[PDB]
């Protein structure tokens, strides 16, 4: 899943639909808005950082580690002793947060949104796989 | 201001130019052990304080190393937000009172580190720039430690 | 929470493009689900309509009064750019609300859920932020005196 | 009358006119501009919506209710079961009004004066606007 | 799978992707061109239809006739009775042509790749649920 | 955000379209005692608190409507630097710290009196941005009383 | 000194001089500045209201309220007995300030300086005497 | 009622509609166009002006004069004093001319009409603009 | 001299901006400070306006006086852009000014200046060239006969 | 009264603001335009350089050899012997011409009226001490 | 087929994008996947490069190989603004594989494929038509003569 051909193309579209300093800010908030619009489930999830206002510095802040985090882990698909330590890091984050499977599929329906709305071009075989690489180093 | 609107956009625009995902890993993790070499040996601090131990061949410490530069660049492009930055580097500093060793001035000395490491790599960086905007993200990191 | 200009500028825009008169078959599909979800959240506000054919909801005249209620929305959502006339309208929906038995204050807090699950499965661009401030500036002027 | 494709028409053409925002009050007080002009007695039958003030903010509501209404009919042009279930409903919100039966008939031409001065007269379909206007009024009045 | 709610935001970003005139023979080309490009095995099942130049107007007609019947197909996607029976005759049409499953997985994948690349906003849940309705009342 | 940019900026529009300098001073004295004499009915608070006990041909009323109206107009063209408009309204919010009699319901009073009889004399007001707005002033200024 | 047709004028240019949202906080900074390039020692005056950065809310604050004060006298240039009631208010506040007459000579020279590099048109003889005016009901 | 409010804000709309230049002469046109359509014996109280032709450089002249006269009177609405002096002039040069009462209320609605066509009717004051245009005419009727 | 349609469009603009219904308290002011010029320079001149209280200027008689006279040179400065209407105005204003006994031409050369003198002082933009040759233009259409 | 650094900043802001070609006569125009405004006797002083028409060739040439001596003398103000000698003959020129006091006085405010509206940087401290010393020079 | 101007401004473009000497850890990746590929489509060509160690793909030596050869083509791709000189160094590259024992002209066939199949899975923007022909292009002035 994910060969060293398909994380080129997604490091290369991600680092493009990502952008830089305020366009991160507006991706990240899109990102989980377009997951909140998935699966309603999953807003409550958020509640101890300012999800009641998205626009929030909070809620910002927030939607940014997440998309730094998969910034962090795109830019690193090709290290595979790299990006397996850190997506075990993530995982033990993640372990106590009460997610399911629905969540991380909801969550990359929602990437699967956003990113090729900041694209000419996008291949949707190469996120397929190079995100549920990610996700399932996450879900455990 | 420290850290002025165009003081942080063109830190924003050399860093990127320097550290963003369409890179190699192996590039990234070249300048983000040189930043911690660099820290290492300005602040004295203990390699043995971080996963891996500061040994650049272990997968631990490269994964180390990833997460604390992409905490500096999440801080970094956010620099033209101080509302979203203040909020950003406020995590951070909560997130490092629970770390026993972690001092102000050992934060000061890796976004120093960052900085130089900069210069290092792309000489026409404006390094008074990165001076006053490292320097608002070591004090928001480092409050009251 | 307050309704900003941006707010009601980017809600008006996507209900209008959701609700408009143009289409057909969008209406009833959207007032249904909104009082199916409703009905699911708040299974004992259905005995509030059972003027209305509720145990029925695919009769026209229970159609037809979700269409209503929905389209009464669509008008208050309208007037966003005119509050003075806003003001005149909700005040006109809440002397009619008060005078249902039953209807509570609470009864619009389970509405609100409901259009939060319904409209973004339907809005092709949707903020739900946006949306919850202003179906509350809305809602909370239905629901004041009850 | 008032065919299938009468029906696509009307609606396309009354969302245009009708709009979004702001302009519904600009067809509004076409219509009811129009309206008291042609029937002046009509105005004396919204004294409790201030109509002897259409620009008020009482009977711009009024207004934009009665449009609402008439959107609502529209929009459902096309799903002949749920509109007589409208529009018997909003027969039951004008009986015993005293309202005459000159009224709708009046309200018609003034509604249709409006959103054909909206979109332009030019090849506007006056047998589809005045057919299908007639079956909703025909529900209401009487 | 797809529901009335999820058939109007895909009918409606459709539309707007879709576009109209030579911008629907430009959006058909690229769709067929992600198609190769993620599976390049399905190319030479259009050698009779003048893949060999995909610019020809031979080839541009058969993309035409594909996203056409796709605008078709999305069209009456609230019209369950209508769509079922259209989707049978194109199953009828298509099971002699030697395809497999991941014939039409690669196809929505490409549908998933350039339709959101012509839009403000994509719901790819949504167009998920969707798109496998209409490729399994073809696929058989 | 309440009062938002957009809130903020048509605020500042029709304010100032109502009240300026090129005034005459007997126009922005009549608005200024509307407003006063609005505020006084919805809040109760009596007259004598001001100079001039509120007596609208008292040249010291006028003078102290004149410094009232002038510390909202202040505020309202501030409404688009939140920094600014924040300092703004610590200012004014310390100065009635130091008055016996200033409640937090009575400036709300006030600033609600402002905007309705803003939509008095401009019927075309956005009266929604005009609540959310003098909510916020009317917020800071009345911070702990 | 300053009649009811230069009060016209003043109050005119003033009003279009000053402006509106933040170019009034722009202008009041400007006045400030040239307050302290004519002045030097003015400066320390203000040291209790952030002089130290004059770009800060603080500062920027009380350059608002003085010529928001400005401001409110200019529109009641026509009232006589108002402005005259408000000034003498105004002088009893400046009075424990220790300031001397060069002080408000120098910011009158600061506001013949600024207000007319927003204008097209400038009547410094109408200024002259309506300054005088101002100042010498706030100079005691 | 016509308060001190109510006096900015129809200084404020006048002035507007009013205008410069020939733009005055387009305000004149809407009120007498209107007059002589609700009122047709009025247009004979205006033959030694060449009410015939309402586009004459004769009635042109008039219709200024009698705007110029409400302008002057518009904008003296918060100087009372002032305004009642020049209102009683202007009966001087309105009275034993055998101008029917009813002409001023007419006059009243084609101006208000009139004005309201020009700024826009979406939240014009009718209440505003009614009470104070009424003190003026009061004034020069009878 | 001739008024010429650039002069015409920078005095319509400066004097509208003075004169306009929209502000209070300067028609007076200004109209007061014309007459009170016209009988600094002609002292005889008052004796023409006893019929409007010339001897009490703060009554409310005289003040409207000098609003009603003013007023007609707003009538007339903003026909300039119809010169043909003008024509019947200033025709208009010379008939009124001829059954004035006492009205002489010399008259509006004293009350050129009182305008030469009072509009400096209280327009913001004023150019004295301009204004001379279109109040000339006005003025001497008025006192032709006399 | 006017200093060597005074000098400059009043050499710097006068050059720009007097400006070039065409500009100048605009400038020279204006400025006894603004003289005429401020002080109407001092109009009937320049009769015999066709001050009726102040758009005329000669009344334009009139304005322009007094802005040029003023530009003449702002050139020259860093050079005390020099301005000195030519003030002087300046003075010997303006002695028959019977005026005084007021009439230097308001070609002063008219100098502070209309330069500035040309500048986005004017002090009018610097031009106030350096107008009076080139007018007390030349006002005998 | 034809190598149009556009062809080839959009082929230098897309691979230039993914070649460039800017980024680290692609030319071998990608290099790599090509021979790869071609050993799969033609496992008898494997034989040809047996003194670049192609039995041990990930050495130092048949990466150099790999890198050798595919920045040939980026050389011969980035001469198609100045075909002169891109026909002279054809001619050069053609004249060095007529001196390889084995080497055939339809061995360049198989590695179109592995090209067209290495490349849609590498470069974000792709047009495979523009590729094939510019492709063919360069490697027919390579294969020419054998
Ligand atoms: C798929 C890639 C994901 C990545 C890279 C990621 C990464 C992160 C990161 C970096 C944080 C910051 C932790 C901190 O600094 O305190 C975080 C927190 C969190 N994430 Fe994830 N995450 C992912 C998926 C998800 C999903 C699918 C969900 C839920 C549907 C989720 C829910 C949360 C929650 C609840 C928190 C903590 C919020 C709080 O502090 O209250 N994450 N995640
Ligand atoms: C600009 C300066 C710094 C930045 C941006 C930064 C940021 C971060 C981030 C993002 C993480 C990972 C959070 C996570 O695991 O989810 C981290 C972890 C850590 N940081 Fe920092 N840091 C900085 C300076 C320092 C300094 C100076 C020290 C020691 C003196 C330090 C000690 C550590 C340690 C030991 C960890 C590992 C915690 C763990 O494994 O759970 N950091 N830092
Ligand atoms: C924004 C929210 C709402 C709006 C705009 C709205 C509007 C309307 C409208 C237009 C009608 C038409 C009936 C008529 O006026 O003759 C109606 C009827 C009614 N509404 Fe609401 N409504 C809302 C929320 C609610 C809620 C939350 C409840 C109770 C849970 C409720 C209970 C009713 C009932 C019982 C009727 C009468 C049904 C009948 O005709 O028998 N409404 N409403
Ligand atoms: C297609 C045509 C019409 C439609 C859709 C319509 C619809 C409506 C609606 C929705 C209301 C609001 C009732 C409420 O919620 O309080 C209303 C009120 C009313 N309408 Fe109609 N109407 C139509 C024609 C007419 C005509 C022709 C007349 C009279 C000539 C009329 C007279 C009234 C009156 C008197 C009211 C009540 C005013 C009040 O609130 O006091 N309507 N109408
Ligand atoms: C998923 C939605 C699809 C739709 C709506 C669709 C529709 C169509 C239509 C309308 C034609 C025209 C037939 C004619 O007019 O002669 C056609 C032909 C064809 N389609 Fe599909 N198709 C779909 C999926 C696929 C897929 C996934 C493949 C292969 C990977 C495929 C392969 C073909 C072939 C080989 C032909 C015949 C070409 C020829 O004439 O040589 N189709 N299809
Ligand atoms: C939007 C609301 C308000 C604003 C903007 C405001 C602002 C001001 C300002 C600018 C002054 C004059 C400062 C000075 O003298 O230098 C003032 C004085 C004063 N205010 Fe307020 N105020 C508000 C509400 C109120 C309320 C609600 C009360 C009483 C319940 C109040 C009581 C007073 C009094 C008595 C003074 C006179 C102080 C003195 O004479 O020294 N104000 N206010
Ligand atoms: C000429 C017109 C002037 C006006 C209209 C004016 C008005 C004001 C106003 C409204 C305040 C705010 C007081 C408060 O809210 O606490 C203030 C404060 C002050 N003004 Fe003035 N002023 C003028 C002249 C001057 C001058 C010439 C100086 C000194 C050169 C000066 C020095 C100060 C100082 C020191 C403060 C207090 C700063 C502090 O709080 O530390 N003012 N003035
Ligand atoms: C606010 C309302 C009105 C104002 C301010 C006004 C003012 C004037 C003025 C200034 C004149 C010019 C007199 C002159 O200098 O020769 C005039 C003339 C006249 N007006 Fe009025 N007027 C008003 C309403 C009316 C109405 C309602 C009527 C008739 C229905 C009317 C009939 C006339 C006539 C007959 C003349 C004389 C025409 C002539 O020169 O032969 N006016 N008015
Ligand atoms: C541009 C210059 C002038 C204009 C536009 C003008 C216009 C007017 C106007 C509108 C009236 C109103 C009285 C009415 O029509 O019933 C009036 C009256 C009068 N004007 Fe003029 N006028 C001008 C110059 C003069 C001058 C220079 C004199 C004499 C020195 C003069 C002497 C009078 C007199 C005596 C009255 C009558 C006062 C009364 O009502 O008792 N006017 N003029
Ligand atoms: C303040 C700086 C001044 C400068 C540099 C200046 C310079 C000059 C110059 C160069 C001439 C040309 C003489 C010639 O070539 O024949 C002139 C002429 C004249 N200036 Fe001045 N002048 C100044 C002030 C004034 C003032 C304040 C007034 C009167 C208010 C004035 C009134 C005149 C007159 C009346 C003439 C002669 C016009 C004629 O020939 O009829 N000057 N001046
Ligand atoms: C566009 C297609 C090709 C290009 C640009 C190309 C270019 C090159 C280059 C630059 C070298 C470097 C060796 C040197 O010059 O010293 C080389 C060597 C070689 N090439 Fe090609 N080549 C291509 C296709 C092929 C194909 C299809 C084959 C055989 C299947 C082939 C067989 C060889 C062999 C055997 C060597 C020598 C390996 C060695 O050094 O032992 N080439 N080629």
């Amino acid at each position: 899943v994910c060969n060293r051909l398909e994380q080129i193309l997604v490091k290369t579209q991600w680092a493009q639909s990502y952008g830089e300093a305020e366009n991160r800010a507006a991706f990240s908030r899109d990102l989980f808005s377009e997951l909140f619009n998935i699966q309603g489930s999953s807003r409550a999830l958020f509640s101890g950082v300012g999800v009641d206002d998205m626009n929030s510095a909070a809620f910002t802040a927030h939607c940014l580690r997440v998309t730094g985090a998969l910034n962090r882990l795109i830019s690193q698909l090709d290290q595979q002793a790299t990006i397996n330590a850190d997506l075990a890091h993530l995982a033990g984050q993640h372990a106590s947060r009460n997610l399911d499977a629905s969540n991380f599929a909801a969550m990359g329906q929602a990437v699967m949104s956003v990113v090729p709305t900041h694209l000419d071009c996008f291949n949707q075989h190469a996120w397929g796989e190079c995100y549920e690489r990610i996700a399932s180093g996450i879900s455990g | 201001e420290c850290c002025s609107r165009g003081d942080a956009e063109v830190v924003i625009s050399e860093w990127d130019q320097v550290f963003n995902a369409a890179m190699a890993g192996s590039s990234e993790s070249a300048i983000g052990v040189a930043i911690f070499d660099v820290f290492f040996t300005s602040s004295g601090v203990s390699p043995s304080m971080f996963p891996g131990g500061g040994d650049s061949s272990s997968a631990e410490f490269l994964a180390q190393v990833s997460r604390v530069i992409s905490g500096a660049d999440i801080a970094i492009n956010s620099l033209t937000n101080r509302a979203t930055c203040d909020s950003l580097l406020s995590h951070l500093n909560a997130q490092h009172k629970a770390i026993s060793g972690v001092t102000g001035a050992a934060v000061t000395h890796l976004s120093e580190a960052i900085s130089s490491v900069v210069a290092q790599v792309l000489p026409s960086a404006h390094i008074d720039a990165w001076g006053y905007c490292m320097a608002y993200i070591a004090a928001g990191i480092g409050a009251g430690l | 929470s307050c309704c900003s200009s941006e707010d009601r500028a980017n809600v008006m825009h996507n209900w209008d493009a959701a609700w408009s008169a143009a289409y057909s078959d969008r209406r009833v599909a959207l007032a249904q689900a909104v009082f199916a979800s409703l009905f699911s959240r708040d299974a004992a506000a259905q005995g509030l309509f059972s003027g209305v054919s509720a145990d029925n909801p695919d009769s026209a005249d229970f159609r037809a009064h979700c269409v209503r209620v929905v389209n009464g929305l669509d008008v208050a959502i309208n007037m966003l750019n005119d509050p003075a006339v806003l003001n005149e309208q909700l005040a006109h929906l809440s002397a009619q609300h008060q005078a249902r038995a039953g209807v509570a204050a609470a009864h619009f807090d389970v509405m609100a859920e409901a259009f939060a699950e319904v409209m973004p499965q339907v809005s092709s661009c949707f903020s739900s932020d946006s949306w919850n401030r202003c179906f509350a500036r809305i809602a909370n002027g239905i629901s004041a005196g009850l | 009358d008032c065919t299938s494709l009468n029906r696509l028409l009307v609606k396309r053409q009354w969302a245009e006119a009708y709009g979004e925002g702001t302009n519904r009050e600009l067809l509004g007080n076409r219509i009811w501009e129009d309206l008291f002009a042609n029937m002046p007695d009509a105005r004396g039958l919204f004294s409790r919506v201030n109509g002897n003030d259409i620009d008020s903010s009482e009977f711009q509501a009024h207004s934009l209710r009665v449009l609402g209404g008439l959107d609502m009919c529209v929009a459902s042009l096309d799903d002949v079961p749920v509109l007589n279930a409208l529009l018997a409903r909003l027969n039951s919100q004008h009986d015993s009004r005293g309202i005459p039966a000159a009224g709708y008939p009046a309200f018609v031409a003034s509604a249709i004066s409006a959103v054909r001065a909206t979109v332009g007269a030019r090849s506007f379909d006056n047998d589809a606007w005045n057919s299908c206007m007639n079956q909703i009024v025909s529900g209401i009045s009487g």
